[PDB]
């Protein structure tokens, strides 16, 4: 589970 | 498959 | 502006 | 003089959820609701005291529920998609399916117009995101780098100069995909929940998903960066940005939830007038949303088969 929004091209 | 050409209109017949 | 532009505008 | 919005009156005729409601900017009068009841109702916005709007013609192709409906740029066609894994395309003039759409072996979730209604796309619960052509025929099958889970809304950027498609699923991803060649371009991970909506801004840039986890994310899409996190409280069935007004609508729950994205702040809360009844059932619940043309009326469907109709009254203080 996420605890950060985090984005990757 | 290739991706289909966006700008070919054949491909991508306008809506009428 | 653009709507992420009003987002990113500090409160 | 704060922006409020009040009930002006509720579009009945449904026999099942309202799942989705379509607005066109060039028929103010007329909207369209998709319904579990299999059909669509197309409505003629009387705006008579009786009736704010009464159904006019229904849809009635499918064999199970209809899941999604959009109109035209043109606002003659509008494109279906179902639980019956096919999509439709009616002429709005008679009724009629024009064309159907098949190859999805599961329910059709979402399906969405091109900004030139040159493509459409859509999204199914076998986990894949399909490109069509107005004939019917599906150019692409989006297989790699696709969600693991049910695919639960697909969507265009309305910006021609960013050719993208944002797609949202229960594996609590959002995936913006590059429509020049259908491939990946970035995966947003954040979310806690599955997802059950995307929509993108009027210009294309900002993108709104929320869904299980009750938290609606915003995430840039000129950079692919993380922007803001909104607490709606429930879960997301639907949301919407303001045609005119930096606003994002949210089908949180029973209740609809508006924010100011200038100030990070709650503008209304639409709660439906719950009735002082013994009856310990949850209301119903908002699955849909819909701005009007002009941007000042809100058209939201509920699980009680009903459109309420919301009005941007300007509110004095």
């Amino acid at each position: 589970l996420p605890t950060t929004p985090i984005s990757e091209q | 498959a290739s991706a289909p050409d966006v700008d070919d209109p054949e491909a991508f017949p306008a809506l009428a | 502006d653009s709507y992420a532009a009003a987002v990113r505008r500090p409160q | 003089m704060t922006e409020q919005m009040t009930l002006r009156g509720t579009l009945k005729g449904h026999n099942g959820w309202v799942t989705q409601i379509a607005t066109t900017p060039q028929f103010p009068d007329m909207i369209l609701s998709a319904s579990r009841d299999k059909t669509i109702i197309m409505w003629k916005l009387t705006r008579d005291e009786t009736n704010y709007g009464i159904p006019q013609r229904a849809l009635r192709g499918h064999s199970h529920f209809v899941s999604d409906v959009v109109i035209s740029s043109d606002g003659q066609f509008a494109l279906s998609g179902s639980w019956d894994g096919t999509l439709r395309l009616w002429d709005l003039t008679t009724g009629t399916t024009t064309r159907r759409f098949v190859g999805h072996t599961k329910d059709v979730l979402s399906v969405a117009f091109s900004s030139d209604n040159r493509q459409i796309v859509s999204g199914s619960r076998d986990k894949t995101i399909k490109l069509w052509n107005t004939l019917g025929v599906c150019k692409y099958t989006v297989q790699d780098e696709s969600h693991s889970e049910w695919v639960s809304c697909v969507r265009f950027s309305p910006n021609s100069s960013n050719p993208i498609i944002v797609s949202c699923g229960w594996d609590k991803l959002v995936k913006v995909w590059n429509l020049a060649n259908c491939k990946l371009k970035t995966n947003h991970i954040g979310h806690t929940g599955y997802l059950n909506t995307v929509t993108v801004s009027p210009d294309g840039s900002l993108c709104a998903s929320g869904g299980k986890d009750g938290q609606a994310m915003l995430w840039d899409l000129n950079e692919g960066k993380h922007l803001y996190t909104l607490d709606g409280g429930d879960i997301i069935n639907a949301l919407c940005f303001s045609p005119n007004r930096y606003w994002l609508c949210a089908a949180t729950g029973p209740s609809i939830k508006i924010w100011d994205l200038e100030g990070k702040i709650i503008v209304d809360e639409l709660k439906q007038e719950v009735i002082s009844t013994s009856s310990k059932a949850e209301p119903p619940q908002c699955t849909s949303l819909a701005w009007s043309a002009d941007g000042q009326t809100l058209f939201a469907g509920y699980t009680d088969n009903l459109v309420r109709v919301w009005q941007v009254t300007i509110g004095t203080r």
